[PDB]
């Protein structure tokens, strides 16, 4: 028939074909070069310090054993014949479950141009691993990366390459930034040598640039940890004699700075270290207990009544030390 | 042995691709079920849980054997030899059924061609639960199914007079309901690929 | 796994000249070629790429416009024009070829050019 | 552009000690720079690839080097057939070159 | 008649090559589609997602599956789908699907004796959608699908809707929690990768979020919240308690409410509408209070009061009757 | 080739083997001896009305079509000859979600002794239902059944039996406790035959009984429920003319009861009955309340030399208040943790 | 070439290649040997007792139907083929959920040594259940194992070892729990009897003590000046009732409200905690202040400075006394 | 361990009228309780296996009951072959007996 | 289906014997044996048991010491063993195997011992 001719050139590709075995398994070494194209980079998870990808992960690599000489130069195929030929192990080294889509089909893709060279393209969703240091927290910046490589083939078996200069072999779309709290500078890519039990692996690496944006705790956080210590410091404007009226000032500013400092810290996951956030929560949670030790020693010195000298220092002293703090914690964070 | 033979003999020659009578007659289907225990009412995201034991009879002229043996009482390693209906719901948000030990099917194929399958499922089908004059609320809670691909022309279901079954009625989770009665219906649907026979089964449940 | 390039060439300024290096051994549709100058008593500066095996060719865009680089199938060869020749254009011209971990493996001979 | 400046001009010293040199970018070029020799009236060949990596032919004398941002390459017992030129490349992104190293007795 | 229908299915199917599509080397395929929304169930805003519950089916001439004797088209059973060709249609926006399989896997073809294959599948998805909440909650989301041919590029296979208005429906008998669908629009196109270029489908829905809900549990609150500090005016200036105690728990379920939303909303890095709102009553209720500790320290305070708050009775009702008609024209 | 031999035995055994019929289809009625090991009794969770139970879920029964002889009488063989040969369609009655776990090859093995006596155990975790009744929420006692019969096949053809003594045929592990808030008393087995609409089957029901441990909700509940109304006695010695301080008093107890009363209930399922942890909370609540309105009154009856003196119904309230409660508490607990 | 030689060595060496038989089937057990990469363990979670552990599952045997001689190297084969070899039904006992990469393909590892040796090896993350005793917490350590045994083969069958010796498993040095920190990790190789036979075990296990200095800026930091907020009371003149009745009741609700906010996310455990208890000694401390207040109030306005001055010295001076007791028995 | 009691030791009724019998266990069995025929001079045969599961071969006037603790057999008539006693045994355990109650006829 | 035993003997005190009982028509590598202890107008009473397939056997604890099991695989019959006879042993003994629902449903003819002078 019409289709018959590619038929039997198929057929003639496949009769003798051992997909155990890769080509020149005791010839040469098997260069594979690969590319990603960053379809989407999904939300990164603070609590599990890991991130999700979407990629296109494509691979490509000559094969001696798929030359064909016919009407048409490239064999543009279904995803049932990637798997009776002969593909790479490529695996993630720091991804934790990433899934292959195959809604409808499997989202993967076969050609094979007539001189033997390949291309193979899938669609994953890698949940990676990022090693966070939540020290400068929330005013910090990550390097999250997505090492890959062969599993089981060594660096005398199966090397990996970009495809293009290293500059241009990941690409990130530019509708495809699914990052709410961070923001994406840039890629950064590197091969290496890794040395394990089994035998020495080449990996590819591939780093991703965030910077987390401040506007939710900016909003969430450190404008009611301020406004809780503006609040506590109006108290030293009032009567001397007003006990239960500055005494709820001072309860209920440390009761809400302490149900401030418990929805902060939990935010995030359990790490052992104090953010800067915490140390900005402490200062803050210093400022109102004093404020609450100013209106206990001015009560044990009440008895006409003139008003009392602590509440005219503290009046001045209070807020230009809290702007003080400010001007030094901002000004070393930031920059 | 005897029914070995029997079973080569109603396999050799055997298409699972077409249903009995292609081209001469619809299939008419008789449902059974048996509810087990109707699950638990989510109203926050409008669905019920019900486990069921799906059970279907139908006629097949392929698999008439004549000997001494009446039923052949198999496992489920024959559902996927012979043909089986394509029966969905259609308000199910999703649904699974149940595999440990083994595939919890049944095939029993009696000496006229009668064919009776039965299997266990657990389906979390929708059921739109009206919110005005909380918490005296009346539901008649749905479970639709039909088949998938087969219209009107060629797949045709019917109930038998006491097809829907429950259990004891106390051992289910039904908290804050309470199971008042059940009625069925028939009706036919028409979609864009043809006319579809559609079975309800509405569970009727009053909050206490 | 030898790279024969042209022989040197002299021709007034405002002209054109065709340039031209021939790699034996393999075949170029595997590896990018890569072409670069070196001027006298100066160090190197990259002129182009091309990938045969595509057709793409990416240049310096110090240098676009005025050299661009072909390339053939059945000969296995990469060709060099270069238009408007002055006298800041009298440098070697070798042609490179990509390598393991993009390192410019082999290199041919080397072509001078001098104008007048 | 990635820009290389490697430094310095030219060194003079004697043979059979320990000499190094050193290439320092503009942007970053992660373990992808390549060391060449350039003898008078000879083309240029390869000797490091990657950051360190000893290609065929080259002697052990012959330790590269490399980081982020700074690499170098070190010389053991340098010889008299070794005086010649020395040129750092990148290839992270399109190719730029430094301007070279000397040796001088 | 059944032994015809078996040997023709005998026939359609020897000699059928899986991997090579309608037209190998001729021309492309042409893959119309249909799609009868079931369900919408999950707009969500903390993942950015909404899930998807359609009738998913496509329709395309294969001219290797044609017979003549026959005068009806065969529905066969849903695992023949495993030897015929199917389009390796993808989307692009997903993240987790799945093909339904109670009782059988819901998927079905209907052959046609000119050689139309009507394939179809009952998909829920799991389609990601961007949200951009700078006017939350009174917002409008543009949720999409978009429908890709994954290995065939354009000279291999062509998009298009089966009737370009009505291949889409069910939409209409829709109904969301908290949203309202307003418009959906079809659009095909081509985009265009690195390895070719590649036909594209894209469904898309204009949801619009419900105010009601909104206005009577986030809104109203803090109106009412608002209304109630400015009590403090009128009590008697002697009495500190009062006053402070009514300004300082008003100050507090102001604190309170918005962390009362946040949480069940994304960690974004912007204001929203409703956040503005909250700020901007925070600001009149603590102006309330700082007033009170004005008139504090004009009497009992630097001494050795009766206008302040009679200034304060008129003014404060002004500005925020003011501010609601500065807010309620932006955001509308 | 000492391989060789098994290699033909095996073959010899799977040729001609119809595995589509039991075993004795014709002539008799397969008998399954089965025994249940619990590795561990999982985690209950109350409020979807269900456990869960790791097992290693042994079977055995006879098979004269793979009888053999050679080397080895009984043959150790692989999970893989399971999928050749037939096994019964054993299923969990009140399960809702088991899984035969898979890692790293399939957990099951198969041995095959000379004489065609088989033995088949696998690993499962079965979720299964146990009806709960909560009239005595937290000190009540549950026994959580689990079914297994053979679906498929009737009395007639298929029937079970436990293969050591009943008593000994449910063997739970020393460690077999992932139990938090519970505590497994002990196992008892038994036997059944139901009937449906295909026929009779027999069942095999095994009940674990469970109690549960007032450990966490007298922490939780029952002590700040107690120390909540204990505060409320603390406005009884204060004075009339408090009446901020007071109130302050009868309020907070007030919504602290209120919110120990919500947040006692969300660890149960929305049943609708009252547990005997709601009949604490309200006559806390009622006791509360008593307060409150004690209070009232005093203040009602409170005029302002003549000076106000101390109230005879405070006077009163100072020690009945703590003794109806301590009557109340005494009488409560032993109704309820005695029997 | 080499690639015609190859494809015929393997062809041969699995055509007549019974999968249902292990190697040395009527003879002596085959020894299997283990070695673990840890590549990183997720996470603790105390309310479900598990860990989630993920590693480089590696096991090696010799089997002698898988010997050649022409071909002088190590075969890497596609990772397809050990559906076509006998594997040892190694599994976990402890297991909850597990499984076995499968991107870009199922992350498996064969290898066919030349005197028939395999290298199997897989990368699996395992949720592995651990039992975990609060009575401590969260001043504890930890101990959780896995538990690796032969399933369908006795010892008369099998034999397990770690390979390398205390050097079989490789990497628990560098993981970084925020939470925990790992003390100690033993390799345990034993022979468990069960009803069907005696079966070999391999258990490795971990000993994870809690870093604490979380629980300090979260839980212990608040629970212990909520206490110095209680002693301001003491200051206040004894008429002033409305201030010493609110913050002696808003000390009191602010603890109880920890104290109900923090067991939202243990376990229901039947016994009480270190942390339980020290919050359960600030609510008796602040209970204890407030019931000083009204001591006073109906020592005067019921029939006061020398009470409210020992209060005031007493109070500072024995929840100094709790903490040298709480923090020298707990430590 | 466990006993089983029967109860009464011996009754002495007509030929056709019912006769109830009892017995009870110390500890649970859960429906494992059997029931034997000791005519004079002859072994035991079984006449109901199980609780209420009466045994091939016997009549079927004898009706077995069952429960955890409680088990009763009775004969709806009985006739002049009945004259011989029965025993209560259980199974749940290692098996234990009754004493075993006489039957005769007036 | 049919269950014989040993004929009636006669024994010193003191002494030993050994009762044989012999099944036939089934093999009893799938069911237990049991065997009663029955005094003269007295109830039943269990002795011990046994699993052919293994050897395995339990006992009555007041009968611990006294009785032993054995069980012939090739002549298909089972021994009593008895070591240390009192004079108050002097009772007949049954024959019985395991049925459906672990009840003895096929027993022996008996046999009685007696122990006199
Ligand atoms: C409880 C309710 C309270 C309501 C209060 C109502 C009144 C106030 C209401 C609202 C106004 C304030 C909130 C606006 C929030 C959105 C804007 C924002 O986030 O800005 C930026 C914060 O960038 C920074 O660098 C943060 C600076 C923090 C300053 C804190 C205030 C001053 C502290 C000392 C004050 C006291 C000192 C003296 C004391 C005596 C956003 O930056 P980004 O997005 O991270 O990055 C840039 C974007 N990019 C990445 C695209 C390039």
């Amino acid at each position: 028939d019409n289709t018959t001719v590619f038929t039997r050139i198929l057929d003639r590709l496949l009769d003798g074909y051992d997909n155990r075995l890769r080509p020149g398994l005791g010839e040469r070494v098997t260069e594979v070069k690969t590319d990603i194209f960053v379809t989407s980079f999904g939300p990164v998870s603070d609590h599990d310090m890991e991130y999700t990808i979407d990629v296109f992960f494509r691979q490509s690599w000559k094969d001696e054993r798929l030359k064909f000489k016919g009407p048409m130069t490239v064999l543009r195929l279904n995803n049932l014949m990637a798997s009776k030929i002969w593909t790479p192990d490529t695996f993630f080294h720091n991804g934790k479950k990433s899934v292959a889509h195959n809604m409808t089909m499997p989202n993967k893709l076969l050609r094979i141009t007539e001189d033997g060279t390949l291309l193979y393209t899938m669609r994953l969703t890698v949940r990676a691993e990022c090693p966070m240091h939540l020290e400068d927290f929330p005013m910090d910046a990550h390097a999250c990366p997505l090492k890959f490589g062969s599993y089981a083939y060594t660096r005398a078996e199966v090397v990996y390459e970009w495809t293009r200069e290293p500059a241009r072999s990941v690409v990130v779309a530019e509708d495809g930034s699914r990052l709410n709290q961070y923001d994406l500078l840039g890629q950064t890519v590197d091969s290496g040598i890794v040395q394990s039990s089994t035998g020495e692996y080449v990996v590819m690496t591939t780093h991703f640039h965030l910077k987390r944006k401040i506007g939710y705790f900016v909003i969430q956080t450190y404008l009611p940890c301020i406004m809780t210590v503006i609040l506590s410091q109006v108290s030293f404007w009032l009567n001397r004699e007003s006990v239960p009226a500055r005494t709820v000032f001072g309860v209920t500013t440390v009761l809400t700075m302490t149900t401030l400092s418990i929805s902060a810290r939990n935010s995030l996951p359990k790490v052992a270290y104090a953010t800067a956030m915490d140390w900005f929560i402490a200062v803050c949670y210093a400022f109102v207990f004093s404020a609450l030790i100013e209106f206990a020693t001015v009560n044990y010195f009440t008895k006409f009544n003139s008003v009392s000298k602590i509440d005219r220092l503290s009046r001045i002293a209070f807020p230009l030390l809290f702007g003080i703090f400010n001007l030094v914690y901002w000004a070393t964070y930031l920059n | 042995g005897d029914v070995t033979v029997i079973l080569n003999n109603l396999l050799e020659g055997y298409d699972n691709k077409l249903r009995p009578d292609i081209g001469v007659k619809p299939t008419l289907i008789h449902t059974d079920m048996y509810v087990n225990s109707i699950g638990p009412v989510n109203a926050i995201n409008m669905e019920y849980t019900i486990d069921i034991f799906f059970a279907q009879t139908w006629y097949d002229r392929r698999l008439k054997f004549n000997s001494t043996i009446k039923v052949l009482r198999l496992n489920s390693n024959m559902v996927g030899k012979i043909w089986i209906p394509d029966t969905f719901f259609r308000n199910s948000k999703k649904a699974d059924a149940h595999w440990i030990t083994t595939p919890n099917r049944m095939l029993r194929i009696w000496n006229d061609g009668r064919v009776l399958y039965t299997l266990r499922l657990t389906i979390d089908a929708e059921c739109q639960l009206q919110l005005h004059n909380f918490p005296m609320d009346e539901h008649s809670c749905p479970l639709e199914f039909s088949s998938y691909g087969y219209p009107r022309e060629e797949i045709v279901y019917q109930w038998k007079r006491s097809s829907v079954e429950v259990g004891d009625t106390r051992s289910w989770r039904l908290y804050q309901f309470s199971f008042v009665g059940l009625r069925n219906t028939t009706e036919v649907v028409k979609t864009t690929s043809g006319d579809y026979v559609v079975m309800s089964v509405y569970f009727d449940l009053s909050r206490r | 796994v030898q790279l024969q390039q042209s022989g040197a060439e002299l021709v007034k300024p405002g002209a054109s000249v065709k340039l031209s290096c021939t790699a034996s051994g393999f075949n170029i549709k595997d590896t990018y070629m890569y072409w670069v100058k070196q001027r006298p008593e100066q160090g190197l500066e990259w002129i182009g790429r091309i990938d045969p095996a595509n057709g793409d060719t990416k240049y310096d865009p110090k240098f676009q416009g005025k050299a661009t680089i072909t390339t053939d199938t059945f000969s296995n060869t990469a060709y060099l024009q270069l238009s408007s020749l002055t006298s800041e254009d009298t440098a070697v011209y070798y042609c490179a070829r990509k390598g393991l971990r993009w390192a410019m493996d082999y290199w041919g001979q080397g072509t001078s050019v001098t104008v007048s | 552009n990635i820009v290389m400046t490697q430094s310095p001009k030219s060194m003079s010293m004697s043979v059979g000690e320990r000499v190094t040199l050193s290439c320092k970018a503009s942007e970053y070029v992660g373990t992808y720079v390549s060391w060449y020799q350039q003898k008078p009236e000879q083309s240029p060949k390869l000797l490091i690839y990657g950051a360190s990596n000893r290609y065929t032919g080259v002697p052990d004398r012959f330790t590269g080097s490399g980081s982020a941002t700074d690499f170098t390459l070190t010389i053991g017992s340098v010889q008299a057939e070794d005086l010649a030129d020395y040129h750092c490349g990148q290839s992270y992104s399109y190719p730029t070159f430094g301007a070279g190293t000397k040796l001088e007795l | 008649n059944m032994s015809l229908v078996k040997e023709t299915v005998d026939r359609l199917l020897k000699g059928y090559d899986i991997r090579l599509r309608p037209d190998f080397g001729g021309p492309p395929v042409a893959v119309g589609m249909n799609i009868d929304i079931a369900s919408i169930d999950m707009v969500s805003e903390v993942n950015m997602d909404y899930t998807l519950t359609m009738y998913f089916q496509q329709a395309w001439r294969d001219k290797r599956l044609s017979y003549n004797v026959i005068p009806l088209n065969l529905t066969l059973d849903n695992r023949v789908a495993d030897q015929l060709w199917v389009p390796d249609t993808y989307f692009l926006n997903d993240k987790k699907s799945f093909v339904h399989g109670v009782t059988v896997k819901n998927r079905m073809i209907r052959l046609h004796p000119d050689g139309t294959v009507l394939y179809g599948l009952r998909i829920t998805t799991t389609a990601a959608c961007m949200m951009d909440l700078r006017r939350y909650p009174l917002d409008e989301q543009n949720c999409t699908l978009e429908i890709e041919s994954y290995g065939y590029t354009t000279d291999d296979i062509e998009f298009y809707w089966r009737g370009d208005d009505n291949a889409v429906t069910g939409v209409t008998k829709i109904e969301l929690p908290q949203f309202s669908i307003v418009d959906y629009k079809l659009i095909t196109k081509k985009v265009v990768f690195s390895t070719g270029s590649y036909p594209r489908l894209s469904l898309s829905f204009k949801l619009k979020r419900n105010i009601g809900y909104f206005i009577l549990q986030t809104y109203m609150p803090s109106i009412l919240i608002t209304i109630l500090s400015w009590v403090s005016f009128w009590i008697n200036y002697d009495a500190s308690a009062a006053r402070v105690a009514l300004g300082i728990t008003t100050v507090l379920t102001m604190t309170t409410i918005n962390t009362h939303l946040r949480e069940t909303l994304p960690k974004i890095p912007y204001v929203k509408a409703i956040d503005m709102y909250l700020m901007g009553c925070f600001v009149f209720v603590f102006m309330a209070l700082l007033e009170y500790a004005l008139v504090n320290y004009i009497f009992f305070g630097r001494g050795p009061v009766n206008a302040i708050d009679r200034w304060s009775r008129i003014f404060f009702p002004v500005v925020f009757s003011f501010f609601n008609i500065v807010y309620w024209l932006y955001y509308v």
